RNA sequence: GUCUACGGCCAUACCACCCUGAACGCGCCCGAUCUCGUCUGAUCUCGGAAGCUAAGCAGGGUCGGGCCUGGUUAGUACUUGGAUGGGAGACCGCCUGGGAAUACCGGGUGCUGUAGGCUU
RNA sequence: ACCUGUCAAACGGUAACGCAGGUGUCCUAAGGCGAGCUCAGGGAGGACAGAAACCUCCCGUGGAGCAGAAGGGCAAAAGCU
RNA sequence: UUAGAGGUCUUGGGGCAUCUCAACCUAUUCUCAAACUUUAAAUGGGUAAGAAGCCCGGCUCGCUGGCGUGGAGCCGGGCG
C-alpha cells in the first residue's frame, strides 16, 4: 500500500559517473536575445565595411 | 538692558495666529448657522471639520461634518482676542497655559462679542486659542531647508504668562 | 510536499540589511556595464521590477546584453547533474562589478610591462605565481632571556 | 494521569514554546520562584550556594515544584523563615506534547500529532538550578537543604559554594572593598555598577 | 516620571539617519534618480541638466552632468555678476532670471565654439521658441531642467531663466504653460503678459502704483532703486541693453586669488590631555569645596 | 582657515543641552501691485532691503547617550575530518584543522569631488 | 491545482494524513502619471466635552497604512488628499 | 518571563488629617524562542587564475550624440 515519497539518494553518484560537464565555450557566440534595434544597427555596419576598402589598403 | 534692547527686534513674543473653533454634534441647517457667526466676527469665510470614527453616544458619523474653525492672523487677530479677553474681563488661570508657551479659553455668548442677535442665528459659542511665537518660528513650516527652532528661541509656560500680564495688564490666579 | 512559489524562503535573502534601509544609494545606478564584464548578482528586495530568481542570487555570471535599465547576464545554474548556461534579465539594482576580473586584469599589465623592464634591463623575472614555500631556515635570539616556563593549570569548578 | 518522567527526559525535540503557534497549554505547577527574606539587602546574606546540573536533560515543572517545596521547608526549621533566601533559576517554557489516549476518531499513528500535556524546562551541563543565599554561618544547612532537593530531580546534580557575593556577579572577597570605593551602590536584593562613563554629575552626587 | 521616554537608548540603537542632503533639506531623491540618471545602454555619455536655484537674494544657474564620486559643472552664471552687465538692482526678480539663464546659455556655447552657429533668438518676445540643429553644424546643446524643491507653478522663476536659457540658444524641453503669460481659465498662452515679466515692467507698473499712492511706502520698498537711479520709464531699455551686453560678451574672468595670512577663526578640537586634565581638575574643585563647607 | 550651488560615500555625519561666529554668503526679516495659492500672503508664489545673528547653519564643549573601531570575553562556545576512545545511557574526553557573540575596558566623533566667493 | 513562514542541517533542492495559515476572489480604481502632505501612539492646553466629538502646539524610524494569509519592501514613499 | 529598589500625574483601592498598597515611570536583576534578532561561525555554493590574451594603427554604422562623442563590428601589425 505506502511506499517511499522521495529521496536525492544515490543521484550525485549517478552524476558523477558520466561527469558534471561544463557547457562548451565558443570563441562566438549567439546574439540572440541581445537589443533588436542593437542587430538592426550592427547588421548595416558590416554592411557597408566594403566602402572604405580603399582607405583600408592605403593604410 | 543693553542685551534687552539688542534684543528686541527678534526675541520678541507676538502672536502667530487665533484659533477659533465652534463644534456641534450636527450637522445641515445647524452648523450653517455657526459658519455664519464665524463669517461676522471674522470677515473670513470658516472651514468645516469631519468626524474621524463613528460614535454612537454621540450621534457622529464617520466623515460628518461636525465642527467649523477659521484662523486668523495679524491686526486682526489682535482685535478679536482683545474682544474675547474683554468678555472674560482679562482673567486666567495659570493652568489655561500650555507647556509650548500657548493659551485659550472660551466665550459662551458669540452675541457679546461684536454683532447683534438674529431670529435666524443661534446661541453657539465657541473657544480660542493664542498660538504665540517669535519671529524665526517659519522655518518648521518651509519646504525648502526646514529645521527646529532652537531649545532657547521657545516659549516656556512662564514667559507665555508674563507677555499675558505685560501687555493686556492680565491676572492670573491659580 | 512545499510550494513552488518564486519567492519561497526568500525572507532573509533579499531583506535590507539592518539600518540600510530607504532610497538606494545612485551610484549603483551610475555603474557601467559592458558588454563581456563579470557581475555579481545579489536580489535587492526594495527593487520589485527585474528581480532575478533565488538560485542565481549569490552566482557570477558576465554580461551578453545592455538595455536601458537592465543587463542580460549567462550564469551557469547546475540542474541534476549538467550545467547549463541560462540567460537572465536583471535590472541594474541587483548587480554589482566582480572584483575578482578586476584583480586579474591588474596582474596582466604588471607582467607586461615587467616583461618589458625585464627586455630593456637584460634581467630575468619571475611572473608566475607560487605556493607558500616551507618557511626558510633563521636564528632566533634569546636576548639573554630564559623562555617563560608554562605550565597546566589546576582545574576549577566555576558557577 | 501524568505519565512517568522518564517518557520526557532527553531534550530530543527543538524548543517548542508557548506561542500563537501552540495554544491550550496547561499553566506551569510552578508559579514562584523566589521564596524566603525576597527583601533582604546585599549586605545581610553573603553565602550563596548552587544546585548544578550535571546533565543535559529537561526538568518538568513539577520536579522543580518539589525540589523547591522541600528545600524550603527545611531551611525555615533549621535557619528561621527569614534567615535565608531561595531563588529557582529555571523557568519552564519548552512544551511537551502527548498522543491521544487510546469508531468516530481515527486511530494508529495517523495525525499523530500530539496535544500540549505539561512544561519541561531545558536544563544544560554546569547551569545552576536553584540558589539560595544566607549568612556565613549556615553553610552546612544550604548543602543540606539543596542535597534533600536533588532527589526530586532526574539526572545527577552538584552542589556548589560560589565564591561571589549572594546573588549577585561580583567575587566576595573584593565586595567590601568596591562597595567603600563607591564602585558598588546596594539596591533592593542586588547590587549596581558604576563606571566612570557617563557624566560628571552623576559622581558628584555619588561623592556628596 | 509619568510617561514612557520614547527616544531611549534602544532608539538610538536601532536609528538609521537618512542621507546628508535629505537631512538638510536640500536634495529630493526621488526626482534626482528619474533626473540624472543615463541609460545603460548610453555608456559614457553624460547627461545634462540646468540647476536653476533661487536664493533671497541671488539667483544661481548651473549645467551639471552625474558622476559616481559627484556632479561636474561644466558651466554657472550668477545673479550677482549682472551689474557688470548693466543690472544693478533687482538681482532675484524674473527679469534677472531671463539674464542669467542667457548669460548661462552664451556662456555655455561660447566654451563650445557653438556660439555663432547657434544665436537662439535675439529680439525677445514671449512667445515659444525651440533650437533646431543645423544640418552639418554640430548639434544643439540638449538640457533637462532641475527645479529642486521648488513649487513648479505658472510664473515660477526657474520658468524665467529656463525661457533665457532657450533663448540664448540650448534645446531644453518645455511647455509653453508655467510662464507668466499663461491663462488658467482659457487654457491660452498671451506671449506678450510673458515679454513684459521678461522686461520687468511688473515692477515698473508697482513703482508708479506707489509713486502715486503713497510716496513714503515707496521709498521703502525700493530705497536701492532710488539710489541706482533706476527710474521705472528706463526698466525696459535696461534689460535690452543688458541682453545684449550678455550676447556680445559672455566669458567669465575669474577673481584673482590673494593670498592671505592663515588665522583661525574656529576653535581647534581638545586633545585627550586636555579632555582628561579638565575632569582630574572639575573632581578636585568638588572636593575642596565640599570640604570646605 | 571657512562658506555657497550641485553632489559621492550615508551617524566617526545622528540626538540632548551650553559657548562662539570676522568678511562674503546662507538665512531670519519687510510687503502683497503683478504671477500664483490659501479659512488665514502661516505655507506656496511674487516684489524687496529698515533691522538682526535671537533662530536655522558652521565651529567648539560634555569623566554626555548613540554610532565607528580596537581589546577582553577566548583558543571559551561551536565546528570539518578520525578511532574496535570512555560512559547503561545522557553525553563527555582526545587526535587533525577552522574558530565566534554579550556584559566589561579603552580610542575616535566626517572624509571628500566639480564650480563660484570671503579671509585684500 | 496553487501561495506564505517553518521544517530544511547559513548556495539551490529536499519527505510524512509534519506544524502554523491562506486561495477559486476583489478593484474604473485599490490601473497609470503628477503635485501637495505625513502615519500609529503619547504629552500639554481649549465653552458645553466626560476614558473616547472638534481645535492648537510639541515629541514621534514608522511602532500606522499599503483589501484579502504570511514574509519581504516602502516616509517631501509604495502610505493620505 | 522572575524579584527586589528609587521616584510620582494618580477619571484607583483599602484601613483610618491622612497613611500604606496597586498603577505608571526610571535604573537594575532571574529565565527563554522551529515559525524572534543587532551579531555571527565551521563545513558550503559561484566566478577568475591569458594567445578566444594584451598592446598599437585604420575602416564601417541607418544605433547614441554639444563634440575630434559613445558603443559595437570589421581590416592590418607587434608581443611567447
Amino acid at each position: 500500500a505506502k511506499s517511499k515519497n522521495h529521496t536525492t539518494h544515490n543521484q550525485s553518484r549517478k552524476w558523477h559517473r558520466n561527469g558534471i560537464k561544463k557547457p562548451r565555450s565558443q570563441r562566438y557566440e549567439s546574439l540572440k536575445g541581445v537589443d533588436p534595434k542593437f542587430l538592426r544597427n550592427m547588421r548595416f555596419a558590416k554592411k557597408h565595411n566594403k566602402k572604405g576598402l580603399k582607405k583600408m589598403q592605403a593604410n | 538692558q543693553d542685551q534687552g534692547e539688542k534684543e528686541n527686534p527678534m526675541r520678541e513674543l507676538r502672536i502667530r495666529k487665533l484659533c477659533l473653533n465652534i463644534c456641534v454634534g450636527e450637522s445641515g441647517d445647524r452648523l450653517t448657522r455657526a459658519a455664519k457667526v464665524l463669517e461676522q466676527l471674522t470677515g473670513q469665510t470658516p472651514v468645516f471639520s469631519k468626524a474621524r470614527y463613528t460614535v454612537r453616544s454621540f450621534g457622529i458619523r464617520r466623515n460628518e461634518k461636525i465642527a467649523v474653525h477659521c484662523t486668523v492672523r495679524g491686526a486682526k487677530a489682535e482685535e478679536i482676542l482683545e474682544k474675547g479677553l474683554k468678555v472674560r474681563e482679562y482673567e486666567l488661570r495659570k493652568n489655561n497655559f500650555s507647556d509650548t508657551g500657548n493659551f485659550g479659553f472660551g466665550i459662551q455668548e458669540h452675541i457679546d462679542l461684536g454683532i447683534k442677535y438674529d431670529p435666524s442665528i443661534g446661541i453657539y459659542g465657541l473657544d480660542f486659542y493664542v498660538v504665540l511665537g517669535r519671529p524665526g518660528f517659519s522655518i518648521a513650516d518651509k519646504k525648502r531647508r526646514t529645521g527646529c527652532i532652537g531649545a532657547k528661541h521657545r516659549i516656556s509656560k512662564e514667559e507665555a504668562m508674563r507677555w499675558f500680564q505685560q501687555k493686556y495688564d492680565g491676572i492670573i490666579l491659580p | 510536499t512545499n510550494t513552488k512559489g518564486k519567492r519561497r524562503g526568500t525572507r532573509y535573502m533579499f531583506s535590507r540589511p539592518f539600518r540600510k534601509h530607504g532610497v538606494v544609494p545612485l551610484a549603483t545606478y551610475m555603474r557601467i556595464y559592458k558588454k563581456g564584464d563579470i557581475v555579481d548578482i545579489k536580489g535587492m528586495g526594495t527593487v520589485q521590477k527585474g528581480m532575478p530568481h533565488k538560485c542565481y542570487h549569490g552566482k557570477t555570471g558576465r554580461v551578453y546584453n545592455v538595455t536601458q535599465h537592465a543587463v542580460g547576464i549567462i550564469v551557469n545554474k547546475q540542474v541534476k547533474g549538467k550545467i547549463l548556461a541560462k540567460r537572465i534579465n536583471v535590472r541594474i539594482e541587483h548587480i554589482k562589478h566582480s572584483k575578482s576580473r578586476d584583480s586579474f586584469l591588474k596582474r596582466v599589465k604588471e607582467n607586461d610591462q615587467k616583461k618589458k623592464e625585464a627586455k630593456e634591463k637584460g634581467t630575468w623575472v619571475q611572473l608566475k605565481r607560487q605556493p607558500a614555500p616551507p618557511r626558510e631556515a633563521h636564528f632566533v635570539r634569546t636576548n639573554g632571556k630564559e623562555p617563560e616556563l608554562l605550565e597546566p593549570i589546576p582545574y576549577e569548578f566555576m558557577a | 494521569g501524568r505519565r512517568p518522567a522518564r517518557c520526557y527526559r532527553y531534550c530530543k525535540n527543538k524548543p517548542y514554546p508557548k506561542s500563537r503557534f501552540c495554544r491550550g497549554v496547561p499553566d506551569a505547577k510552578i508559579r514562584i520562584f523566589d521564596l524566603g527574606r525576597k527583601k533582604a539587602k546585599v549586605d545581610e546574606f553573603p553565602l550563596c550556594g548552587h544546585m548544578v546540573s550535571d546533565e543535559y536533560e529537561q526538568l518538568s515543572s513539577e520536579a522543580l515544584e518539589a525540589a523547591r517545596i522541600c528545600a524550603n521547608k527545611y531551611m525555615v526549621k533549621s535557619c528561621g523563615k527569614d534567615g535565608f533566601h531561595i531563588r529557582v533559576r529555571l523557568h519552564p517554557f519548552h512544551v511537551i506534547r502527548i498522543n491521544k489516549m487510546l469508531d468516530r476518531l481515527q486511530t494508529g499513528m495517523r495525525g499523530a500529532f500530539g496535544k500540549p500535556q505539561g512544561t519541561v524546562a531545558r536544563v544544560h551541563i554546569g547551569q545552576v538550578i536553584m540558589s539560595i543565599r544566607t549568612k556565613l554561618q549556615n553553610k552546612e544547612h544550604v548543602i543540606e537543604a539543596l542535597r534533600r532537593a536533588k532527589f526530586k530531580f532526574p539526572g545527577r546534580q552538584k552542589i556548589h559554594i560560589s565564591k561571589k557575593w549572594g546573588f549577585t556577579k561580583f567575587n566576595a572577597d573584593e565586595f567590601e572593598d568596591k562597595v567603600a570605593a563607591k564602585r558598588l551602590i546596594p539596591d533592593g536584593c542586588g547590587v549596581k555598577y558604576i563606571p566612570e562613563r557617563g557624566p560628571l554629575d552623576k559622581w558628584r552626587a555619588l561623592h556628596s | 516620571g509619568f510617561v514612557k521616554v520614547v527616544k531611549n537608548k534602544a532608539y538610538f540603537k536601532r536609528y538609521q539617519v537618512r542621507f546628508r542632503r535629505r537631512r538638510e533639506g536640500k536634495t529630493d531623491y526621488y526626482a534626482r534618480k528619474r533626473l540624472v540618471i543615463q541609460d545603460k545602454n548610453k555608456y559614457n555619455t553624460p547627461k545634462y541638466r540646468m540647476i536653476v536655484r533661487v536664493t533671497n537674494r541671488d539667483i544661481i544657474c548651473q549645467i551639471a552632468y552625474a558622476r559616481i564620486e559627484g556632479d561636474m559643472i561644466v558651466c554657472a552664471a550668477y545673479a550677482h555678476e549682472l551689474p557688470k552687465y548693466g543690472v544693478k538692482v533687482g538681482l532675484t526678480n524674473y527679469a534677472a532670471a531671463y539674464c542669467t539663464g542667457l548669460l548661462l546659455a552664451r556662456r555655455l556655447l561660447n566654451r563650445f565654439g557653438m556660439d555663432k552657429i547657434y544665436e537662439g533668438q535675439v529680439e525677445v518676445n514671449g512667445g515659444e521658441y525651440n533650437v533646431e540643429s543645423i544640418d552639418g553644424q554640430p548639434g544643439a546643446f540638449t538640457c533637462y531642467l532641475d527645479a529642486g524643491l521648488a513649487r513648479t507653478t505658472t510664473g515660477n522663476k526657474v520658468f524665467g531663466a529656463l525661457k533665457g536659457a532657450v533663448d540664448g540658444g540650448l534645446s531644453i524641453p518645455h511647455s509653453t504653460k508655467r510662464f507668466p503669460g499663461y491663462d488658467s481659465e482659457s487654457k491660452e498662452f498671451n506671449a506678450e503678459v510673458h515679454r513684459k515679466h521678461i522686461m520687468g515692467q511688473n515692477v515698473a507698473d508697482y513703482m508708479r502704483y506707489l509713486m502715486e499712492e503713497d510716496e513714503d511706502a515707496y521709498k521703502k520698498q525700493f530705497s536701492q532703486y532710488i539710489k541706482n537711479n533706476v527710474t521705472p520709464d528706463m526698466m525696459e531699455e535696461m534689460y535690452k541693453k543688458a541682453h545684449a551686453a550678455i550676447r556680445e560678451n559672455p566669458v567669465y574672468e575669474k577673481k584673482p586669488k590673494r593670498e592671505v595670512k592663515k588665522k583661525r577663526w574656529n576653535r581647534p578640537k581638545m586633545s585627550l590631555a586636555q579632555k582628561k586634565d579638565r575632569v582630574a581638575q572639575k573632581k578636585a574643585s568638588f572636593l575642596r569645596a565640599q570640604e570646605r563647607a
